[PDB]
């Protein structure tokens, strides 16, 4: 399985055929020729996989973590604070990385299952992608190769400086 | 892709082309007969020979041996050159 | 440019040029037959003035017959499919390999074909065994300090094989 | 037969000395044990150590 | 010693090996906080990813 | 005389050293896959559960797979 | 890494006291065990980098090339035989131990955590290839390639010297970390023009750039195979982890003065793309190439974009890869034939019938097959460029299409045809060549396979 | 469903096969033609079927 | 191992014995030796040749060399690396230069000018637009799907 809460899927919509015909039917003659051969000895084979590990068993967990405060407690050496800082912010990056990646398979989801109605019912998943890919180019785009932490946070004070201004003037 | 081929059988379709052509008698035809020499016909006809021959046999003989063959053995000599006719 | 001489000749040029155009007539002119009219038709034209005794009208009229061949020459000509140029050009090199080779194979396959290589062994020390004597001997007399041809004569003094045989006569079969 | 050829005993036992002398740059480097913010925890519960 | 032992070794080795750059880790993390902002009902992804009640801009 | 004598570079070195190749990688190409299928068919990999409460993980059993 | 370091110099004197006919097999096993040993370091794992205590770290940026040049060394060794194999025991061994001590300043040069010791074991991979280059030059100006080689990488990198000083009493110590962390903007002045000019003159030196790139043809047509293959791999690829290094500095400048030597390399590497299609001298043509990707390498570094960074490390370790494959298949014709020209080789597909696989495969990684590591690289640096310029891309692209005109050129010029039947001294494929072969292209794939190793540090 | 899914894939991955036979092989097919010529049948038939469900 | 003397140092110059010595030396007609001149452009006192070399040369003439027309003492010309055969076949054209390079051209801008015609005059047939439901197809393009109706509708002929 998985999650459904992060991996929505729509109602499954199976619609029934109707011959009027008399073939009769070849399409369903070799579909149970193909359950009925291949789908009864890898069952079987899945079945015998799953008690031979089903006699020991392992286990894996998910690393979580603590929370350093700030970079902005950190005053300007502060070199066993400011590595926290960046480690908790670069790790915050990744994670943002495949948030991103989540959506865009989200996308390619609803382009997929709509077929050839395209400009129904992917209004909301690609308008969350919009939205989600507006906050990521203003907050990680504009910052280059090498990355510290420092630059985010200046690229930070420069944004809100900039717009605070404009929206001053032009209240 | 590949023909039986013999010197027998080719020294007798070159003469045998020969003997078609018509201002050379069939009379004397000879496998040793020079063609400049001592049938008198012309260097001109017997370049014409030269091209009905190559036409046959598929592939130019070159002009520099378009000058001195002058007899049916010298050219049974150069087509199983080309053709790499032996046993 | 020739291996005999210098000098092509007069009439060796005269009848590359009636080769030519005949090849090109034969490309120019299919169906056979009204190429058959037009070959006797350029047999006539050579036969207008054959009857010149004089040079200077040869090969004056040579020159306005070259240009009137380069006239109406044709764009891709029915070259052969073995002639250079046409189809074929060493088609078959896929296996022309040479054959100072085979000397570098390994003794099992040596064991494989055991009667033609002794047979190689013995026309390898024919060609050891006949190339002091004869062929250095004739190359010390017979070559004057210009040889100025392009042609050996054979070794027509006494015995054995005429020089230079070796990579001239064991070429490969052209034929894989 | 280690003393007919002592050849190809060398440099594996330079191997295994220089992991030993890691593990005393380790031990030497021993400052910190727990004394970060975010690796952080109790000593427990086996016996007092939290990492060597 | 050249293509046994190390070329194919080398290859299971590497074509799994632990989760380099913490992927699978990161991935079932950005699922679990997509969890967290959707049956929060707070939106994802907001700007200001630093505290932008602690900030001060030196004004004209 | 149909058939002629055909004269190929040579064979043995290079089907040699191709021999030698595919053979001493295959030395131990068979026993690490049939063993990593063995891995996967005895012991498995694990199960997906979370951390529990009072409880000092190791930087290992974090990891999916038992070889890695 | 220094349980690394001690089997590097302890791999040294069994060479000397090993016994006479037994020095090849003792310096390859245990070549190839530090070949694992080595590569048992890979657990670069997320955020940080991995550190040792004041002498050794690892990025992303240096794990790969430590690893290729200890997958290298036999390779290396292996190759330089039967030149210098009939020449004297103590000579010989003096060879194979220098070529370890190389080496040797090479893992210092990789796994450099400060900088005034990067200079330092910079030049120490600079003297001992001049010392094996000029002793076995094999040809008749090797006096001339060594003294290029030694006045233009001393020279260029002398006054990298005094801006690290510089740096030093500006900023505190040189370790790669803290320059990460206590860096702060230098604008535009001249004199960090001048400090930026002289550590990316250099590097730029070292790569070569074009304008002084008359430094690598005879350097390496007037070099023994071994000593080839680690100036073009090792030493190109580590000019380039070099300014991959300190280009973390010195943020706004190079906006501004990074216009020239992007110009230059990339008119530049289309006229070496030129002048690669047209000479003869077999060897040279993949040093000219080089040239060419080492030039595509540096539009790669300056543009400074994560896309160009990772596709600029990945070229950098495909490169070396494919440049020492086709470096040992020139060593194998010169082998055969004594001659070094290209006209002479012609032919070859009867004789040395499987030779002729290895070539081909070889041309195809030169072409950028789409699959392997080469073309990743190329594509990453055309997509980072077309950011970076939206016009740039009619020079990628005739770049692509004359790089795999030459490369393809070479192929069939030089091993297609017809045999000039006067050789006669062509032997069957030794089974050492075809081992090295092998050597050379299944790390190649097996890395095609899962290639999310070797990508940069912004991964 | 899993039955077109795996036709397709079995019409890519049963043309992988006779190159990796050969360089696995060190004997020699003499009716190489007719393993390939199997295989090109089989991948026909196997082919034939999943566009008709297409279709269908 | 090869003598000194028989490289290539300076042009020309002196024409008595520089030129004999570098006849000899390259083995040519002697007073058809040629300088390029001293043009210095490099160049030394190599000669020039009438720069076609392949598609001249028929294979019938049966020299030592099979492709590169080459018999193993002649000038090696400086140009031959570019005149190989599979590289640039220097054969007699079948008709001219000039006339070939105008005729193309002036073809080529033929049919671009009547392209040019074509993009300024098009075709039709005598046709309307389609029909649309939704005021000319709403919420299939861009979407509003509770924001912006633009009422117009159709009406029949
Ligand atoms: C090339 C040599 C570069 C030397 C290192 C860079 C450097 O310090 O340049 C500035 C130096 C001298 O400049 P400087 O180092 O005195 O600049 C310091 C400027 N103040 C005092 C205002 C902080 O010039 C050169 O090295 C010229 C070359
Ligand atoms: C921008 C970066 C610039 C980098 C410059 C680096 C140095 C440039 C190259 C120096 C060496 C040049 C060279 O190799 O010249 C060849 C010549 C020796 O050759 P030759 O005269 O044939 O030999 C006679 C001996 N039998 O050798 C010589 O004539 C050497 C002459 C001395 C060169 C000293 C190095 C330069 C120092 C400059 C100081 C001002
Ligand atoms: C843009 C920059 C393009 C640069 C192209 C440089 C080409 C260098 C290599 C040339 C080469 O390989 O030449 C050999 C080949 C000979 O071909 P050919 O003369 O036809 O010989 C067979 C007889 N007909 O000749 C060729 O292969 C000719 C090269 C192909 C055509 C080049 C131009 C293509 C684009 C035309 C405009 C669009």
């Amino acid at each position: 399985s998985w999650d459904k809460d992060v991996y929505p899927e729509p109602p499954r919509r199976t619609p029934a055929p109707s011959p009027q015909t008399s073939l009769p039917n070849p399409i369903t003659y070799l579909t149970k020729a193909f359950d009925l051969l291949v789908d009864r000895p890898v069952t079987l084979v899945r079945e015998f996989i799953e008690r031979q590990h089903a006699k020991n068993k392992y286990y894996y967990y998910h690393r979580e973590f603590r929370r350093v405060p700030d970079i902005t407690e950190c005053h300007e050496k502060d070199v066993l604070c400011m590595f926290e800082a960046e480690m908790q912010w670069k790790r915050d990056y990744k994670v943002d990385q495949e948030i991103v990646n989540i959506i865009q398979e989200r996308l390619k989801a609803c382009q997929q299952r709509e077929g050839e109605s395209h400009r129904q019912n992917c209004a909301k998943e690609l308008q969350q992608f919009t939205q989600v890919v507006k906050a990521y180019q203003d907050r990680y785009h504009d910052l280059g190769a090498h990355y510290s932490a420092r630059k985010c946070l200046a690229k930070q004070k420069q944004r809100m400086l900039a717009e605070r201004k404009a929206t001053k003037e032009a209240a | 892709d590949a023909p039986p081929l013999t010197l027998e059988g080719i020294k007798d379709r070159v003469l045998y082309v020969l003997k078609l052509y018509d201002k050379i008698d069939p009379e004397k035809l000879s496998v040793n007969s020079h063609f400049m020499k001592d049938l008198g016909l012309d260097s001109l006809d017997q370049v014409e020979i030269i091209m009905a021959m190559e036409d046959e046999f598929g592939f130019e003989i070159p002009d520099i041996d378009a000058e001195k063959l002058m007899c049916p053995q010298e050219i049974v000599d150069y087509i199983a050159d080309k053709k790499d006719v032996y046993e | 440019f020739l291996p005999s001489a210098a000098y092509l000749t007069h009439q060796q040029k005269v009848l590359q040029l009636y080769k030519r155009a005949l090849r090109h007539l034969e490309s120019r002119c299919v169906h056979r037959d009204k190429y058959r009219y037009f070959a006797c038709l350029l047999r006539a034209r050579f036969d207008e003035h054959k009857n010149e005794k004089d040079m200077v009208k040869a090969t004056q009229l040579l020159r306005e017959a070259e240009k009137e061949f380069w006239h109406g020459q044709h764009p891709q000509p029915y070259i052969f499919p073995e002639s250079p140029g046409g189809t074929s050009y060493e088609r078959y090199e896929c296996y022309k390999v040479p054959e100072w080779c085979l000397d570098d194979w390994h003794p099992s396959e040596k064991a494989m074909y055991p009667d033609y290589f002794a047979k190689r062994e013995q026309w390898k020390k024919l060609r050891r065994e006949s190339w002091e004597r004869e062929v250095k001997q004739l190359q010390e007399e017979t070559p004057v300090g210009g040889p100025r041809t392009e042609a050996l004569p054979p070794a027509r003094k006494q015995g054995d094989l005429p020089p230079l045989w070796w990579h001239i006569v064991t070429r490969p079969r052209e034929r894989p | 037969v280690v003393r007919d050829h002592w050849i190809h005993v060398l440099v594996p036992v330079g191997f295994v000395f220089g992991y030993y002398l890691d593990r005393k740059n380790d031990e030497k480097l021993a400052a910190f044990r727990n004394k970060s913010l975010l690796y952080k925890r109790e000593l427990k519960p086996n016996e007092e150590v939290t990492w060597k | 010693f050249g293509f046994s032992i190390v070329l194919v070794l080398g290859s299971t080795f590497v074509a799994y090996l632990p989760d380099y750059r913490m992927q699978e880790w990161a991935r079932r993390e950005a699922e679990r906080l997509v969890k967290y902002r959707e049956a929060h009902g707070l939106p994802l992804m907001e700007s200001n990813c630093f505290d932008p009640s602690k900030i001060q801009l030196p004004e004209d | 005389g149909k058939r002629l004598f055909i004269i190929k570079p040579s064979g043995f070195y290079d089907k040699r050293f191709l021999k030698l190749l595919r053979f001493y990688i295959l030395l131990t190409g068979i026993p690490v896959v049939i063993g990593i299928t063995l891995i996967n068919v005895f012991i498995g990999e694990a199960e997906l559960a979370e951390i529990p409460e009072g409880y000092v993980p190791e930087h290992w059993e974090y990891f999916k797979h038992p070889i890695s | 890494m220094l349980k690394y370091i001690i089997p590097t110099m302890m791999l040294m004197p069994l060479t000397w006291l090993s016994k006479n006919s037994m020095i090849w097999i003792n310096t390859t096993l245990h070549s190839l065990l530090i070949s694992l040993t080595s590569l048992l370091l890979l657990n670069q794992f997320g955020d940080n980098s991995l550190n040792f205590s004041l002498t050794f770290f690892s990025d992303s940026l240096s794990t790969p090339l430590l690893i290729l040049t200890m997958w290298l060394l036999p390779l290396m060794l292996m190759a330089s035989q039967h030149h210098l194999s009939k020449e004297n025991l103590a000579r010989k061994k003096l060879f194979i131990s220098m070529l370890i001590l190389l080496q040797l300043f090479l893992i210092m040069t990789f796994t450099a955590t400060e900088l005034i010791f990067f200079y330092i074991m910079f030049e120490a991979t600079l003297v001992p290839t001049l010392i094996i280059i000029t002793r076995w030059g094999n040809q008749t100006e090797r006096l001339n390639a060594g003294l290029y080689f030694l006045f233009y990488t001393l020279a260029g990198s002398l006054p990298l010297l005094v801006a690290l000083i510089y740096i030093q009493n500006t900023m505190g110590s040189l370790n790669f970390l803290i320059l990460q962390y206590w860096v702060q903007p230098m604008p535009n002045s001249w004199s960090n023009t001048f400090m930026w000019l002289a550590c990316m003159m250099a590097f730029m030196v070292k790569m070569p750039l074009y304008g002084l790139h008359l430094w690598l043809p005879k350097a390496h047509v007037e070099a023994p195979i071994a000593g080839s293959m680690v100036l073009a791999a090792i030493l190109l690829k580590l000019g380039g982890y070099g300014m991959m290094r300190i280009t973390l500095l010195l943020n706004p400048i190079t906006d501004f003065m990074a216009y020239p030597f992007i110009m230059l390399s990339l008119w530049g590497m289309i006229m070496t793309s030129s002048i690669c299609l047209r000479q003869t001298d077999l060897k040279s043509l993949i040093a000219y190439s080089s040239v060419s990707h080492m030039a595509l390498v540096i539009v790669a570094i300056l543009i400074q974009t994560p896309w160009s960074y990772m596709g600029a490390t990945a070229l950098m370790i495909a490169h070396g890869l494919t440049s020492s494959m086709l470096f040992c298949l020139a060593n194998s014709n010169y082998e055969r034939v004594h001659s070094r020209t290209m006209i002479l080789a012609r032919g070859l597909q009867t004789l040395l019938p499987l030779m002729a696989a290895w070539w081909l495969l070889a041309s195809l990684t030169n072409l950028a097959l789409p699959p392997s590591i080469n073309l990743i690289g190329e594509l990453f640096v055309v997509m980072s460029t077309f950011s970076w310029s939206n016009i740039t891309i009619i020079l990628m692209g005739l770049n692509m299409v004359i790089t795999a005109l030459y490369s393809l050129y070479m192929l069939i010029t030089t091993q297609r045809g017809k045999h000039t039947h006067h050789i006669n001294n062509i032997l069957p494929s030794f089974t050492r060549e075809n081992a090295l072969m092998s050597l050379h292209m299944l790390p190649l794939l097996l890395l095609s396979l899962n290639p999310k190793i070797i990508l940069g540090p912004l991964y | 469903m899993n039955l077109f899914s795996s036709l397709t894939l079995v019409t890519l991955i049963l043309l992988t096969m006779p190159i990796a036979a050969i360089n696995f092989n060190t004997h020699k097919f003499t009716n190489y033609p007719l393993y390939v010529k199997t295989t090109i049948s089989c991948a026909f038939i196997t082919s034939m079927i999943p566009t008709m469900m297409f279709i269908h | 191992s090869h003598i000194t003397k028989d490289m290539l140092p300076g042009p020309y110059p002196k024409t008595p014995e520089e030129r004999a010595a570098a006849a000899k030396k390259y083995n040519m007609r002697v007073e058809d030796y040629e300088p390029y001149p001293d043009d210095g452009m490099g160049y030394g006192d190599y000669p020039k040749l009438p720069d076609r070399s392949q598609q001249e040369r028929d294979p019938w003439y049966d020299w030592d060399h099979p492709d590169l027309r080459l018999n193993w003492g002649e000038p090696m010309h400086w140009d031959l690396d570019m005149y190989i055969r599979n590289r640039v076949d220097t054969s007699p054209t079948p008709v001219n230069w000039n006339l070939m390079c105008k005729h193309l051209f002036g073809f080529v801008a033929f049919m671009l000018f009547m392209f040019w015609v074509g993009e300024t005059y098009p075709t039709y047939q005598p046709v309307g637009p389609k029909q649309y439901p939704y005021n000319n197809l709403y919420l299939e393009r861009g979407g509003d799907p509770n924001k912006e109706p633009e009422p117009v509708v159709h009406y029949e002929i």
